């Protein structure tokens, strides 16, 4: 069976494959590594059978050695690609955070494209994979953070509808979500002004459903850009416009 | 001026795009201002 | 860049040849082991 | 080694050619100087470690206990020095091994004394600044592995204090520069507002670098990969990127 | 030049180890051939 298969490793490291998934009419394209698990099983069988007196043919042992040469890069590529796929799935789970991972996903896709042109025989594989792995890990970590704090923001939003009508509670809740937005800014998430002004409209709508409100300071977009000489009016500093957002 | 909304492409369209570029990829084997002063002196 | 590629090719060729020779020496050693074992059994059978 | 390899290539070529004249293929070589090579390697490895330890002690332990430890280390070197290190004979090898064992146990005793002093650190120190300065002064001494492993519970305390301080820096930087008293007092002291903002950003950058150096001193070298120093390094990098001032100068010049 | 001399060093090491393995395999082949013919001699002598 092994001689019939005649497995080997060559060519480009990445491949694009079709996979039919129930519920979607279109065939899902996926990025697989050019290293099939059957080669790993072949190497495992070759190295396990040797000590039982089972004389394996020399060509199969040579091919197992060739596969084992590149196995350290292949396993890292496999796990990096799987982590990228799970990161994409996590992003797809929540559609309210897609714009906040534009740069990270773009650079990861750029690295993936750079690696598609790469081949096993090239000498760029050794650093690149490590770089790719690091990038993917950072992406995952970012997305992980981008999930948790965002959920907290949502929780705080849903806590403001039922928030007690007293200035101290409103002030500390808006301070908490402002600190959350500042933390978003610190970790360099793209399109923060878009997401935060959307949150500003949403919380202004909530306050419209709800002087105490008008004295509440607004949620600043980027509280860290200091020294750039720009001014914000009282309307942009507080929810003075909440009087204009009544539903009744 | 509010920044343009940058966004990465979809994974499906991105992979289709990468396949298209792989197909299209053939199988490979494996000063004047300084001069202006100089021009004037030569004429004089 | 071209010389880096060539150095990588020569390095991997050296490792491939080392692995092939290691396998050849291993199988030759096992051939000697089984041959001498059979010789010992047959020498005992002579007596 | 290189010349012997080059000769061995030629000899193998001759044996392959003149197979009839050379009946066997015995190639074992046991040069007499390899024992001296191993002895010299061992002596070099011993001496570099001892010089590292002695220089560190002379710097950071510059109390009669300090002088006691110093003469203990010097006596260890002297006792190793009495054994003839060039003698590669079996008696010489045994003497060398005994000297190494004696030196190792004496150095371990000195290490225990140093750890006792590093407990006297808390036996004397009261506030966090004093023990910060103590780690700063004793910074090289934690390069040793046993010394580094001795101090484990205080590193977390000082790392949390540095996290509190960099949090305070973050909170200060959240307040915009015109909204801060820095702008008012800079105008009062004749400093122009753009240069005042530049100075404010530069001072925040300087304090960030100082706290990063404090973290390096507390955790020792390789702090970027530490379990607690990874987040600190990431926050420092992002905050330093945000502190870039070139945009202000470009805008003012324009 | 560092890459070039690294390549030449790799070539020299490759040739030297190839010669070593060639010698080992040749002596092993001679040993198994001798043991095979002596085993056959003792087998036919036994009967």
């Amino acid at each position: 069976k092994v001689q019939q298969r005649n497995l080997g490793v060559s060519g480009r490291i990445f491949t694009i494959e079709s996979t039919r998934v129930r519920g979607r009419t279109g065939n899902v394209l996926k990025l697989k590594v050019n290293f099939l698990p059957e080669i790993i099983t072949l190497s495992k069988e070759v190295r396990n059978l040797k000590w039982l007196g089972f004389r394996v043919p020399l060509a199969i042992v040579n091919k197992a050695h060739q596969a084992n040469q590149l196995y350290p890069f292949a396993i890292s590529l496999i796990e990096s690609v799987r982590t990228y796929e799970r990161t994409c799935e996590k992003v797809e789970e929540r559609n309210t955070i897609s714009l906040l991972v534009a740069g990270l996903k773009k650079e990861v896709q750029a690295l993936i494209a750079e690696g598609i042109a790469l081949v096993w025989e090239s000498y760029k594989l050794d650093p690149y994979v490590q770089r790719l792995a690091e990038t993917v890990f950072n992406f995952q970590e970012k997305v992980d953070d981008l999930l948790i704090i965002e959920e907290k923001i949502d929780l705080e939003v849903r806590s403001l509808e039922t928030c007690m009508y007293d200035h101290k509670t409103f002030s500390e809740i808006l301070n908490r979500v402002q600190k959350a937005v500042d933390d978003l800014n610190l970790h360099s998430y793209s399109n923060l002004p878009i997401w935060v002004n959307k949150l500003d409209m949403e919380i202004e709508r909530i306050l419209g459903v709800r002087m105490v409100v008008l004295s509440l300071p607004r949620i600043q977009s980027q509280r860290y850009q200091v020294g750039v000489h720009y001014e914000l009016t009282e309307e942009e500093k507080f929810y003075r416009n909440a009087l204009t957002r009544m539903p009744d | 001026v509010h920044d343009k909304e940058l966004a990465a492409e979809d994974e499906q369209v991105f992979l289709m795009k990468q396949q298209s570029l792989l197909a299209k990829q053939p199988a490979t084997p494996t000063e004047g201002v300084l001069a202006s002063f100089f021009n004037s002196l030569l004429s004089k | 860049e071209h010389l880096e590629q060539e150095k990588h090719e020569l390095r991997r060729r050296f490792e491939n040849r080392e692995g092939e020779w290691e396998g050849r020496v291993s199988e030759l050693e096992t051939d000697v082991k089984q041959l001498q074992d059979e010789l010992e059994r047959q020498q005992l059978h002579l007596r | 080694d290189d010349e012997y390899e080059k000769l061995q290539v030629l000899l193998r070529d001759i044996v392959k050619r003149k197979r009839e004249e050379n009946l066997k293929m015995v190639w074992r070589i046991n040069p007499a100087h390899r024992k001296l090579q191993a002895r010299l390697d061992q002596m070099r490895k011993f001496r570099r470690q001892h010089e590292q330890l002695r220089a560190v002690i002379v710097r950071v332990l510059r109390d009669a206990a300090d002088a006691n430890a110093i003469e203990e280390v010097n006596l260890a070197y002297e006792n190793v020095k009495e054994v003839d290190g060039l003698d590669v004979s079996k008696e010489g090898t045994e003497a060398w091994e005994a000297a190494m064992k004696r030196y190792d146990e004496r150095i371990d005793r000195v290490e225990t004394r140093i750890t006792a002093r590093l407990r006297d650190q808390l036996g004397t120190a009261k506030n966090a600044n004093e023990m910060f300065r103590i780690f700063s002064r004793f910074n090289a001494l934690f390069v040793r592995p046993h010394i580094r492993g001795a101090i484990r519970e205080y590193q977390t305390q000082l790392i949390q204090r540095v996290k509190d301080d960099i949090e305070s820096l973050h909170d200060k930087f959240k307040v915009q520069y015109p909204q801060s008293q820095a702008c008012k007092m800079s105008h009062v002291r004749d400093l122009p507002p753009v240069s005042g903002s530049i100075i404010w950003a530069k001072q925040i950058d300087r304090q960030l670098t100082a706290y990063m150096k404090r973290v390096e001193d507390v955790l020792g070298k390789g702090w970027e990969n530490h379990v607690e120093g990874q987040k600190l390094k990431q926050d420092g990098d992002s905050f330093r990127m945000k502190l870039n001032t070139q945009e202000i100068f470009d805008d003012w010049a324009r």
